[PDB]
């Protein structure tokens, strides 16, 4: 019939335990939003979309939070080439843990041009507690965007997930 | 006692499990139906996938997980798998009829169940297959015969007689895998091939490659070697879905 080209991207969702990594990748591909908390050890999810007038596949890979399997964290960044940074707006405690991940895919890669978006999940809760500004700071020191999301809304989902792929065809 | 394992779907994606040792193929299938948010058909099953010759086999519901993945080879990049499989205990259901007329030998639906899941007696199953000379690249149709003690083929026509028969695969310690959609052209008569691979835990794997004239032929086949391997435990594990 005809050839059809495609590229694929390789993204990663890290972040701590109860964050919102799956949540917010079960909306991007299947369009609902999960209540339950499912504990991830490692789930893979495949998705067609079109980006700048390109078809891609991205392949994209919901990790552990769970310090557990700390382990298999190696094989996933030697493989990733974009890496969504999670963390919820209304945990202090996780937003401290996402300065780690940054740092050992920096060294695990060895580059400091690694594409990446942070994102502050849950941002539909009143209980905040880190301000936007405080991670917008981050970001800048990163050079990463920043953007804020919610899975139980769908708000900003495909904004963080596509720019994560913009940042990797840029770089 | 744990290991984390990898299961796929048909898709390619796949989940990670961390589970115990002990764990069978159902326990394995039951979980991923209740994570998944299924509905229990009882034709969820597990598969063993070896990519690099092409085949797959469904794991029974008895077998220890981690016992099939310690039978493999650590360059093999071997799979597991999570589908729907409607056949697996279609004999059980079906049973009166399902060996052709001329096939079996040792009419009641229930006699032929009895005789086949029997551990003393085993009925014969006979009938032409195209086999795979050993080494060899070239094919050659053959008349066979599976019994209690093994499979067999004619070195004359169908003859059944002693002076006749070559031995040509135990079961005791090999599986049984059927062939996925790939190039059969590595001489084969049909794409209905179907291959026994013995455990690590004997000598040289190598495969005895086999091939049947139709689908059909080789269900039969692939069926009667089951029942003949793990028996009356098949049986128990389709009369007993849940195990408690
Ligand atoms: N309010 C709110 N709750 C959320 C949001 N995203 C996830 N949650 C909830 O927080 C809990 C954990 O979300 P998960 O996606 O399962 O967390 P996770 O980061 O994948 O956890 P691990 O898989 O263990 O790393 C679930 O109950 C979700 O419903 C969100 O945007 N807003």
């Amino acid at each position: 019939g005809a050839m059809g080209s495609m590229t694929e991207y390789k993204l990663v969702v890290v972040g701590a335990v109860g964050v919102g990594k799956s949540a917010l990748t079960i909306q991007l591909i299947q369009n609902h939003f999960v209540d339950e908390y499912d504990p991830t050890i490692e789930d893979s999810y495949r998705k067609q979309v079109v980006i700048d007038g390109e078809t891609c596949l991205l392949d994209i890979l919901d990790t552990a939070g769970q310090e557990e399997y700390s382990a298999m964290r190696d094989q996933y960044m030697r493989t990733g080439e974009g890496f969504l940074c999670v963390f919820a707006i209304n945990n202090t405690k996780s937003f401290e843990d996402i300065h780690q991940y940054r740092e050992q895919i920096k060294r695990v890669k060895d580059s400091d041009d690694v594409p990446m978006v942070l994102v502050g999940n849950k941002c539909d809760l009143a209980a905040r507690t880190v301000e936007s500004r405080q991670a917008q700071d981050l970001a800048r020191s990163y050079g990463i965007p920043y953007i804020e999301t919610s899975a139980k809304t769908r708000q900003g989902v495909e904004d963080a997930f596509y720019t994560l792929v913009r940042e990797i065809r840029q770089h | 006692k744990k290991q984390v394992i990898k299961v796929y779907s048909e898709d390619e994606t796949s989940r990670a499990l961390d589970v115990p040792s002990d764990i069978t193929a159902r326990d394995v299938c039951q979980l991923l139906i209740l994570k998944n948010h299924y509905i229990d058909d009882h034709s969820w099953t597990l598969f063993e996938h070896l990519p690099h010759i092409g085949v797959e086999r469904t794991i029974e519901d008895h077998e220890l997980v981690i016992e099939v993945l310690s039978n493999w080879g650590i360059e093999e990049e071997n799979k597991l798998y999570f589908r729907k499989n409607y056949a697996k205990y279609e004999f059980f259901k079906n049973p009166m009829y399902f060996f052709p007329e001329h096939m079996v030998s040792f009419i009641s639906p229930t006699q032929i169940l009895q005789m086949f899941l029997s551990s003393s007696t085993y009925p014969e199953i006979h009938g032409f297959l195209h086999a795979k000379e050993q080494g060899k690249k070239s094919w050659k149709k053959i008349y066979f015969f599976l019994r209690r003690s093994g499979l067999y083929f004619s070195t004359k026509g169908t003859s059944a007689a002693p002076r006749h028969l070559q031995f040509f695969s135990e079961f005791g310690n090999s599986d049984i895998y059927v062939s996925l959609a790939g190039k059969k052209k590595h001489g084969a008569p049909t794409n209905y091939g179907f291959c026994f691979k013995p455990n690590k835990a004997g000598g040289p794997r190598d495969l005895k490659m086999l091939c049947a004239e139709e689908e059909q032929s080789r269900t039969c086949w692939v069926t009667a070697i089951r029942l003949l391997k793990y028996g009356m435990q098949l049986y128990q594990n389709y009369m007993h879905p849940y195990q408690g």
